[PDB]
């Protein structure tokens, strides 16, 4: 029982952590998405320069 | 024609003088968004494509 409450607690606190990473996934996809936005209006400005 | 005088020739060299002129004057002022598209041998690149 001792280890299984061990393993139980591991768990839990393991799920705690592994929700931190969809977190920072997120907020790095958002600003990759920003970029993305700054991407193509460069490319549609440098289509009416040429 | 040989019917006509001097004088004649001349004032018809006058007008055609002045209208030569006249051409010239088209093919220096006429310019097209800081382009003088008729005073120099050159080639134009539209982009009509991605």
């Amino acid at each position: 029982a001792n280890r299984f409450t061990s393993n139980i607690k591991g768990l839990t606190q393991a799920a705690r952590n592994a929700n931190d990473g969809i977190s920072v996934a997120q907020t790095t996809e958002g600003a990759l998405s920003e970029i993305n936005n700054n991407l193509q209006r460069v490319r549609e400005l440098t289509v009416q320069a040429t | 024609t040989g019917t006509n005088s001097e004088s004649d020739l001349s004032s018809i060299q006058d007008e055609i003088k002045s209208r030569l002129d006249e051409i010239d004057r088209v093919s220096g002022q006429t310019q097209f968004n800081g382009v003088n598209v008729l005073a120099k041998n050159g080639s134009m690149k539209i982009q009509v494509g991605a």
